């Protein structure tokens, strides 16, 4: 039953347990920016706002996409997963 | 015209048990109960061996009104057309696209004094035949458009009759290759796998296949060193001839 | 296709249009015989056109 | 199977003069066809087999496999018309030791090498109809220096006309070939 | 003193060479500088190394690997990846145009202008060497300069050095998954190039590893890094013997007389074990008995073929960790035992063993987990006919209409080459089903 | 490394270029100025593909804008990321062609056409290595389809190893706006195929299905038209530009898609396209990417894909994927549509994957099908013109400059040869 | 349809599916040519190629 992180962002090759821990262990899934309550009595608090002007009186008015597309993150695979040594040790644990 | 009695038509076996009204599926979700299968779209195979709807033919139109000199004759055990005039004297410019383009018809005597009287003016004509290449394309192609085996078998003997006619004509149908050759693609590999047995279509060359590949070698042939270039471009599984 | 050929077009086929048409069914009286599948779906034709 | 029969001058394994040429010969046809014509090279019936992808077109001398065609006989010889395209043709024998090995022939091949189970040919094919002879005991002798005790298999290919498929024995011209052997001249 | 030379020529070639040297490095304890660090060893012995590497006389290693492709992409980004400091700036070889998937372009258009300094570098790397073992040389089948270059490199090499061994680490097309349209051709043409040319062939199609992964490692998304690790670890299980101290060593010259019983036959595919994930692995023994049972299994292939489905030549299968010769024969009896399993009729024993001490290594932030007993198998059956029965009807159903001949025969490469890669190919699977016939 | 230049001629393609390289040189982080500005390493790797470094550090692109009339660049003069042109690479006539292919092609682009080729052959040995030309125009216009095809034929007779794009839209005949469309495209379709070695086709009548029905924005307009082609024309070579797991030039798509060398004429899409206010609901993954890419109402033509049987696929991802799930889903697509796809080509669809995806999206698809649904265009618009052509109407503007109606007729048996035999390969069976 | 299948004492279920299976005669149509005359009484209907 639903691992929230895993379907909406296809996570890449590695280990079911690895991506469950990262999608768990990261932030978010969690905490109100609202500050909305899950009752609905406090639907007024926030205005629902989307934050260009659209004209069609000459040219385009298709409109840029939302904020939620990745920039600056741009970076080659072989990189992300060909890393020598300063990661995580695997079997550290310490006792 | 006749039709069964339709309101009489009936099956037996069936029986003749009616569920009425009482009936059904709910409550009874098994696991093994059938659904639809939805319709599906059949598979498209568009027209590419319909007929062709022949065209109206120039002969017919010129022959009626009588402007051509050709004359019938019954003397013979099958018609042989005798000349009002002579070939020689007869301007092929004028007239041999207008025999070209009566192969398409059908009807009597119209096929037959068309196909007739182009072997005979191919036969007869020595030089003048060269200069008249570009404007015979148009006939040609568009009796080889008519996807009928008899008419396309009958032009491409005309083909062949026409590049052994005559010296220096196939190097010069060279550039025209291109319009002409690709319904051949539609037909190169139409041959009967009869097997064992005893073929007996030698008589009358209606092996279209032999036909097109006796075609396709003449040309090779006759034209010259860009035929195969031509050739291979055009269809592509075509296998030199002149190249050992 | 004078509408027959199209009979013959859609009975050919049974995967591609399966249904109750594809076979014969009984009849609600009992007086008249279950009817042929090629002749039921002409008669409804002739009750649908009526 | 052509096994435990007199065979001392020729044997004849397909002819194309027949009811049916080819009664122990299996036919596997893809994209080709079959059939006999009068030839107007020479005014007979040939057999005849053309198509594409040459290696799929293919006719074999035992009509199921499993089974032994084994020749008694040294010298294979075959009447082809050369219709200036691809055509291969191979055959299995025994050897002294119990190996079973084969020699491919192509028309379309240039290089020739030797290999335990392989050795591929290449020919040149004059124009026309033609008279081929495979002595195949000086083949045998020189790739492998083994002796031939029985002849197993013969295969054709696509893109061939063929009037007969017979084996010699010998050196043999036309005056000792028999009439019917022999190819009458146009 | 014992030395082997790496080629590594196609965008799969270099991918799978990052994979596999990241792993010797960690194995050897070199860091991406190629420096051993002055403080923290790992690793005992001396000359372990020189089997891979050339010590440069004070400090740093140099591997004994080249790099060959036609488009500059993937040289460039090793180059500016963290190993840069590793090879030699001089020995990436880059073109300027790629074959495009067009197996004439990359033997008869644009490789005859590469090969030459390749061959150069080739000399150059060989000279150093002493006891020069062979060459290992990676390609990817299905791809245009990949296939054209390699079966050139191998055609080069045969008259250069004669006798030297090399072994061809090929990725076969998968039986219904492909990323191409037109590979069954150059795959046809690269094996005919090859098969007279190479002695030991490995198949690794896709399809299998792909599964093994989902099935073992339990990976729902598996992408290329995988496989190529997966392969790494295969090709270390395999040359282990060669660095590490062992029971019962096995060399690489140990292969052409065990493996192949005729010259034709040399194509063989691989299986490995154990392959799981650090949270179920430690809660089982590991033990040598169940692990070469899951060396055999069908499932486990690496090459997407049927073993139950033919008879089997030969087995040579290698243990590294704390295996001992009465377990590997107790458990050798109990398949032999098994009813499932047949060999062929003159093959009474037909298993060659060998044994290391050194557990595989783990890769940090890869998938594998850390155990003490691995094996490595390598298997000749009759089975792999069938791969190239699928990719003969694959190759004759376009070549029935001459389809992208011309995309071929305007490069150089005349009509007639298709059909002997066509008639050699039937000429193989006649010899598979004669040498499969009982006496 | 490995270069393409750009031409572009007409109105429309002036108008297409126009943002295209607004397109890419957001994509790179150019500013109007051509200054850099951007944020990422890999903007300026291999930025010289469309690009020329000047001297003060600018960049410039390798882009020739010519016409037969000077109003179109006195306009895009004007407009945003205009500046960054060569003033001199712009050729321009001083008449116009008055939408005649006759004029366009034989009385002003002979005369014409000598500087513009100078140029283009100044640019051509400028570049370290070519590896082809791409040019965008349109086939209802006469001067574009006029002078683009000559140039095609001039650039081929002196190129003959490299490669060929035209981006080419065709007249729909449901929303016409030229009463001659029928004539000139014929006439520049007959060239075209003997020489481009790949042709793109788009249709205004589908753009404005596509914006209408699938963005669900009221009114669009010619700049979005040209936005969703630029966006189109960017990921067939983004990636040439950016590193892959499977890189694939435009060399390599030429030799997967066309069987034989007469079929070279393509329908295209674009995925993921989503209304504004719905962008929020759907969950980005390859089903949804690839669902939306086979859909028949993507398609950037009025094609529908369903009445014929595609020869080839192919699909460009952007973005950062599993290659299982690229290669399973192309498999179930191919499976459950086995009918639509020809049979004696076995698995008929190329895949590539590049990990650099477009600006504002996680992932994209770029799809390119080669199918035999392009025929009722030709039949169509054959039929517009027989049916013009026999009262011999509008015949004497282009007969008063040496044509004559023999070109007309073997231009149209050219096109229905190309018909019948585009056709053929449709009912073939093994 | 419940008027139709009294009329031909026969099932409205069966009759419906008749009904939904002829009605795809656009499938039929969209292939080039097959001319359809059809009449089912009063209604000469005709269909040429397009
Ligand atoms: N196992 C594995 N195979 C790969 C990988 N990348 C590509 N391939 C295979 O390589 C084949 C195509 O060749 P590529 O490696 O992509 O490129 P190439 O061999 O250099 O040939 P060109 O594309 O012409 O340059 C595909 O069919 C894949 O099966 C990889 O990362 N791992
Ligand atoms: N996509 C797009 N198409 C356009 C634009 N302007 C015109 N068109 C199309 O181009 C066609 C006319 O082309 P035209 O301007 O005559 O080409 P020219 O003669 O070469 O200048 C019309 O059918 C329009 O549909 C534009 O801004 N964008
Ligand atoms: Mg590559």
């Amino acid at each position: 039953g639903y691992i929230p992180g895993l379907k909406p962002n296809n996570h890449y090759g590695a280990s079911y347990g690895e991506i469950a821990k990262n999608c768990l262990s990261n932030p978010k899934v969690a905490q109100n920016p609202f500050k909305l309550a899950s009752t609905g009595f406090n639907y007024q608090r926030h205005d629902f706002r989307d934050p260009s002007l659209t004209a069609t009186t000459h040219k385009f008015g298709a409109q840029t996409l939302l904020k939620n597309h990745p920039s600056i993150d741009q970076k080659s695979n072989q990189w992300q997963s060909q890393t020598h040594d300063s990661f995580r040790n695997p079997l550290h644990k310490p006792n | 015209q006749h039709a069964p009695v339709f309101e009489d038509s009936q099956a037996a076996t069936v029986v003749n048990k009616f569920q009425g009204l009482r009936q059904g599926t709910g409550g009874k979700t098994s696991t093994q109960l059938p659904v639809k299968q939805p319709f599906q779209a059949p598979n498209p195979i568009c027209g590419a061996f319909k007929k062709r709807t022949i065209p109206v033919s120039e002969f017919r139109r010129y022959y009626d009104r009588g402007d051509l000199p050709i004359k019938v004759d019954h003397q013979g055990s099958v018609n042989k057309i005798i000349w009002v005039i002579q070939p020689d004297q007869l301007d092929y410019h004028h007239y041999l696209p207008i025999f070209f383009d009566g192969l398409r018809e059908k009807l009597d005597p119209y096929r037959f004094l068309a196909i007739l009287g182009t072997y005979d003016l191919l036969e007869k004509g020595s030089n003048k035949i060269l200069p008249v290449i570009p404007q015979l394309i148009i006939p040609v192609k568009t009796a080889l458009n008519t996807r009928d085996n008899e008419i396309i078998g009958i032009m491409l003997k005309i083909l062949q009759r026409l590049v052994v006619s005559g010296d220096m004509i196939g190097e010069a149908l060279v550039p025209y290759y291109r319009q002409i050759l690709p319904i051949f693609n539609l037909y190169k590999n139409c041959n009967k796998n009869v097997g064992d047995q005893i073929d007996y279509g030698q008589r009358k060359k209606l092996t279209l296949g032999d036909l097109i590949q006796e075609t396709l070698e003449l040309f090779e042939q006759t034209g010259g060193e860009d035929a195969f270039i031509n050739i291979k471009y055009m269809i592509p599984t075509y296998e030199s001839c002149v190249h050992n | 296709m004078n509408l027959d050929s199209i009979f013959e077009w859609i009975l050919k086929q049974p995967i591609n249009y399966p249904g109750k048409h594809q076979d014969s069914q009984p009849r609600t009286n009992p007086a008249y015989k279950p009817l042929e599948a090629k002749a039921q779906f002409h008669i409804i034709f002739k009750a649908t056109g009526e | 199977m052509f096994k435990n029969t007199f065979q001392s001058g020729f044997l004849s394994i397909l002819y194309s003069i027949g009811s049916k040429p080819l009664q122990i010969w299996d036919k596997s046809i893809r994209n080709g066809h079959i059939k006999r014509i009068t030839d107007q090279d020479i005014l007979s019936s040939v057999l005849e087999i053309m198509g594409t992808n040459v290696s799929t077109n293919y006719i074999t001398a035992p009509a199921d496999p499993k089974e032994t065609l084994g020749i008694k006989l040294p010298f294979l010889v075959m009447i082809i018309k050369n219709l200036k395209k691809y055509y291969t043709f191979e055959v299995q024998v025994l050897d002294d030791k119990n190996v079973r090995r084969r020699f491919r022939a192509s028309n379309y091949q240039s290089t020739t090498r030797v290999k335990p189970f392989i050795c591929t040919m290449p020919m040149r094919l004059d124009e026309g109809w033609n008279q081929i002879q495979f002595n195949l005991s000086d083949f045998t002798r020189r790739a492998y220096a083994t002796n031939y005790i029985e002849t197993l298999r013969v295969q054709i290919h696509a893109n061939c006309r063929i009037r007969r498929i017979y084996f010699s024995d010998r050196l043999y011209s036309e005056e000792e070939l028999p009439p019917e052997f022999k190819l009458f001249l146009p | 003193m014992r030395e082997v030379i790496s080629i590594h020529v196609g965008q799969g070639g270099i991918q799978v060479g990052n994979a596999c040297w990241e792993l010797f490095c960690l194995e050897h304890g070199i860091q991406p500088d190629g420096q051993m660090p002055s403080d923290k060893t790992i690793g005992g012995g001396d000359d372990a190394f020189n089997t891979f590497f050339s010590e440069t006389g004070a400090g740093k290693h140099v591997p004994r690997a080249v790099f060959l492709d036609l488009e500059p992409t993937v040289i460039d980004e090793v180059r500016t990846g963290t190993y840069r400091q590793l090879f030699h700036p001089e020995q990436l070889i880059s073109g300027k145009e790629d074959a495009a998937n067009n197996f004439a372009r990359g033997h008869y258009t644009i490789g005859k202008e590469i090969v030459d300094l390749c061959l150069d570098r080739i000399r150059k790397l060989a000279d150093n060497c002493t006891g020069l073992q062979g060459f290992l040389v990676f390609n990817s089948v299905g791809g245009g300069t990949g296939s054209g270059l390699g079966s050139l490199l191998l055609e080069r090499l045969s008259v250069d050095y004669g006798k030297k061994s090399k072994l061809g680490f090929t990725i076969y097309p998968s039986p219904q998954v492909s990323t191409a349209v037109v590979e069954p051709y150059n795959s046809i043409l690269s094996t005919h190039s090859l098969l007279e040319h190479t002695d030991v062939a490995v198949m690794l199609d896709n399809e299998a590893i792909y599964d093994i992964c989902r099935r073992n490692l339990d990976i729902e998304r598996p992408t290329y890094t995988n496989l190529n690790r997966l392969i790494a670890q295969v090709i270390s299980s395999l040359t282990a013997s060669l660095r590490f101290d062992g029971a019962l060593n096995v060399d690489i010259t140990e292969f052409q007389t065990n493996l192949v019983p005729y010259p034709r036959i040399h194509f063989m595919l691989s299986s490995y074990a154990p392959i799981i994930s650090a949270e179920k692995a430690y809660h089982e023994q590991l033990s040598v008995a169940e692990i070469t049972n899951s060396a055999f299994e069908p499932a486990n292939m690496m090459a997407k073929c049927d073993p139950r489905h033919g008879k089997y030549m030969a087995c040579s299968m290698m243990y590294r960790g704390d295996v001992v010769p009465k377990d590997v024969n107790a458990s050798i009896a109990t398949i032999k035992t098994k009813r499932t399993i047949q060999f062929v009729d003159w093959c009474p024993t037909g298993f060659k063993v060998g044994i290391n001490y050194q557990p595989p290594t783990v890769v940090p932030g890869g998938d594998l987990a850390k155990v003490m007993r691995a094996v490595c198998m390598i298997s000749n059956s009759t089975a792999i006919a069938e791969v190239f029965s699928r990719l003969d009807h694959k190759f004759d159903l376009m070549y029935a209409k001459r389809a992208f001949v011309h995309w071929y025969v305007g490069e150089g490469m005349e009509e007639g080459e298709f059909s002997e890669a066509r008639e050699d190919l039937a000429a193989l699977e006649k010899d598979y089903e004669e040498v499969g016939i009982e006496t | 490394m490995r270069e393409i230049v750009h031409i572009q001629g007409g109105q429309c393609g002036n108008q297409i270029g126009a943002k295209f390289w607004e397109v890419i040189s957001d994509e790179h982080g150019i500013d109007p100025t051509g200054t850099y500005h951007g944020d990422s390493d890999l903007q300026l790797e291999r930025i010289n593909v469309y690009y020329n470094e000047a001297t003060g550090g600018r960049y410039v692109p390798r882009a020739i804008l010519m016409d037969l009339e000077p109003g179109t660049m006195d306009s895009v003069r004007a407009g945003p990321f205009g500046q960054l042109f060569r003033p001199d690479n712009f050729v321009f006539g001083q008449t116009g062609a008055g939408n005649n292919w006759a004029k366009g092609h034989y009385t002003e682009g002979a005369e014409l056409i000598d500087s513009v080729l100078d140029v283009v052959r100044k640019e051509a040995e400028g570049c370290d290595c070519l590896q082809g030309f791409q040019i965008t125009h349109s086939l209802g216009g006469g001067t574009g389809s006029g002078m683009g095809t000559l140039l095609i034929s001039k650039v081929r007779e002196e190129y003959p190893d490299r490669i060929m794009e035209t981006f080419s839209v065709v007249p729909s005949p449901k929303v016409s706006d030229t009463v001659v469309e029928p004539y000139n495209a014929t006439l520049s379709v007959h060239q075209l195929v003997e020489n481009a070695d790949e042709c793109m086709v788009i249709d205004n009548e589908a753009l404005y299905d596509i914006c209408f029905r699938t963005l669900k924005l009221t009114t669009p307009t010619y700049g979005d038209l040209n936005h969703l082609v630029s966006a189109a024309m960017s990921g067939v070579t983004c990636c040439l530009r950016f590193p892959g797991q499977l890189n694939s030039d435009l060399r390599k798509l030429a030799v997967n898609l066309i069987p034989f060398p007469r079929l070279h004429f393509f329908m295209i899409g674009f995925a993921p396209l989503t209304s504004r206010g719905s962008q929020q609901y759907r969950a980005l993954t390859v089903p949804e990417l690839t669902q939306q890419m086979f859909d028949a109402k993507n398609m950037m033509c009025a094609a529908d894909p369903r009445h014929g049987r595609y020869l080839t696929a192919s699909a460009l991802f952007r973005g950062r994927m599993s290659t299982k799930e690229v290669d399973e889903q192309m498999l179930n697509v191919q499976n459950k549509n086995s009918s639509y796809f020809v049979e004696w080509i076995p698995n008929n669809i190329k895949s590539s994957i590049c990990d650099i995806p477009p600006k504002g999206l996680k992932m994209a698809v770029t799809f390119v099908g080669n199918s035999t649904a392009i025929q009722e265009m030709f039949k169509r618009v054959a039929e517009q013109f027989t049916a013009m052509f026999r009262r011999k109407a509008f015949l004497h503007w282009y007969t008063g400059e040496g044509m004559d109606e023999m070109e007309f007729t073997e231009a149209e048996s050219n096109m229905n040869d190309l018909v019948s035999e585009y056709q053929q390969y449709q009912d073939a069976t093994a | 349809a419940g008027p139709i299948a009294a009329s031909c004492y026969l099932g409205k279920d069966v009759v419906s599916s008749a009904h939904n299976a002829f009605i795809q005669a656009v499938s039929d149509l969209t292939t080039l040519g097959h001319g359809l005359n059809i009449d089912f009484g009063f209604v000469k209907v005709y269909v040429q190629d397009r």
